[PDB]
């Protein structure tokens, strides 16, 4: 994470991120919109950090620390550069949606009036289909993941030490190997409920209440094609 | 400090997603109810033993009976979760999430916890059920529920007030120190 970022989204909700006069300017409606938005882009962001600690911290501390077979480390750690492009490039452009909606001569004043264009280009085309393979190969190789991590620590003493360092700072208490990997997993079932809860609240614009209706079939008609496609591999 | 596992399984709208938010922040959200939860991990010291208690949640993967059964790797304790204004999630306790639990968790302890016991005495909460031809979940229903399925306890609790939510999280440890 990078703490423009990380204080951009410290709040637990978006009527305690933006000023209490800016708040005070807008209809109850907005403020329930905005604060679902404002959720997933919280979750988007947080679920990047959780690719980039499997990435840089675990991943990479596996390869120059420890003397791992690289087909090892790919088995604990599968489909996580792809992920962490996947995402990063979400989190990319969702965060600059909020940019674009920023209040001039303000950092955290904004509205964002339209969403659904930038979800429907995410759930669709070639870029859901190489997300729909990357899950499907993700959630087929999870449990072959958790399986080959605890063999490892119940075999080797090093790599008992590795993970004893890499976990120690309290920011990783719920980020840890295992975590982490279903913390991926359960990601994907996430979006739904957020953008239902979003169209809950965007009957104002008409092509917006049609652009999240046509985002949430996408994400369903995904959703069913990775669970469609999973098949748990063993060691 | 021991790490234990805790999931909690059910159907869509039985408040298990309020209930982990409630523990996790202690107090019912004020300002923003968020809707998902991401996990949780929770320091519980019940009966002078100190566990750390990791917290998740199927909400979400209901419909997807390939992808859910992957938050069940290394389970200790089961909260197998029911909405007290909804007697039909508590029929679907034996017929559904009893067998699956079972299957991917075998000798895993379950507490059978009846969500939202306020609405009980809720005025729009009975006229709905009553057009439907039904009541809120009695106790002795629960109880009796509990008991079928062979869960280890049965708890109720409120996510709305906080009532009996700090009881169900150090039943939950208790159960899952047990071996
Ligand atoms: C653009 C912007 O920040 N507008 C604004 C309106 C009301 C109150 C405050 C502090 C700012």
């Amino acid at each position: 994470s990078m703490e423009m970022d990380e204080k951009d989204f410290a709040a637990d909700s978006w009527s305690l991120a933006v000023d209490s006069s800016f708040l005070q300017q807008h209809k109850k409606e907005v403020m329930k919109q905005q604060d679902v938005i404002y959720e997933l882009i919280q979750t988007e962001l947080h679920h990047v950090r959780t690719l980039k600690i499997m990435t840089r911290l675990f991943r990479t501390g596996m390869l120059e620390e420890l003397h791992l077979e690289p087909g090892v480390v790919q088995g604990l750690f599968p489909c996580v550069d792809e992920l962490s492009d996947i995402h990063t490039r979400f989190l990319s452009q969702l965060l600059e949606r909020r940019r674009q909606a920023l209040c001039p001569g303000s950092t955290r004043n904004f509205v964002i009036h339209r969403l659904g264009d930038l979800l429907i280009s995410q759930f669709s085309g070639p870029s859901a289909e190489q997300m729909c393979k990357t899950y499907s190969e993700f959630c087929s190789r999870h449990s072959k993941a958790l399986k080959l991590y605890k063999e490892l620590y119940a075999r080797d003493k090093r790599f008992q030490q590795f993970i004893r360092k890499v976990t120690r700072p309290a920011v990783l208490k719920r980020h840890g190997v295992q975590e982490c990997i279903l913390l991926v997993t359960q990601r994907i079932t996430k979006y739904p409920l957020l953008i239902s809860r979003i169209l809950q609240h965007s009957h104002g614009i008409e092509e917006e209440r049609q652009d999240l209706t046509t985002a949430l079939g996408l994400v369903k008609e995904l959703l069913s094609n990775v669970d469609e496609g999973i098949y748990q591999l063993e060691k | 400090a021991i790490r234990k596992k805790l999931v909690i399984v059910g159907d869509g709208a039985c408040g298990k997603t309020c209930l982990l938010i409630v523990f996790s922040k202690d107090q019912f959200p004020e300002v923003y109810v968020p809707t998902v939860f991401e996990n949780y991990v929770a320091d519980i010291e019940v009966d002078g033993k100190q566990v750390e208690l990791a917290l998740w949640d199927t909400a979400g993967q209901e419909d997807y009976d390939r992808l859910r059964p992957l938050s069940y790797p290394d389970t200790d304790v089961i909260l197998m979760c029911f909405s007290i204004d909804s007697p039909d999630s508590l029929e679907n306790i034996p017929e559904k999430w009893t067998p699956e639990v079972k299957h991917f968790c075998p000798n895993v302890p379950i507490i059978l916890v009846g969500n939202k016991k306020d609405l009980r005495n809720d005025e729009h909460t009975r006229r709905e059920l009553a057009k439907m031809k039904q009541e809120p979940v009695k106790p002795e229903e629960g109880r009796d529920m509990a008991n079928r399925i062979g869960a280890f306890g049965y708890m109720e609790c409120s996510a709305k007030t906080k009532d009996g939510v700090r009881e169900v999280f150090e039943m939950a440890t208790r159960a899952a120190l047990q071996a």
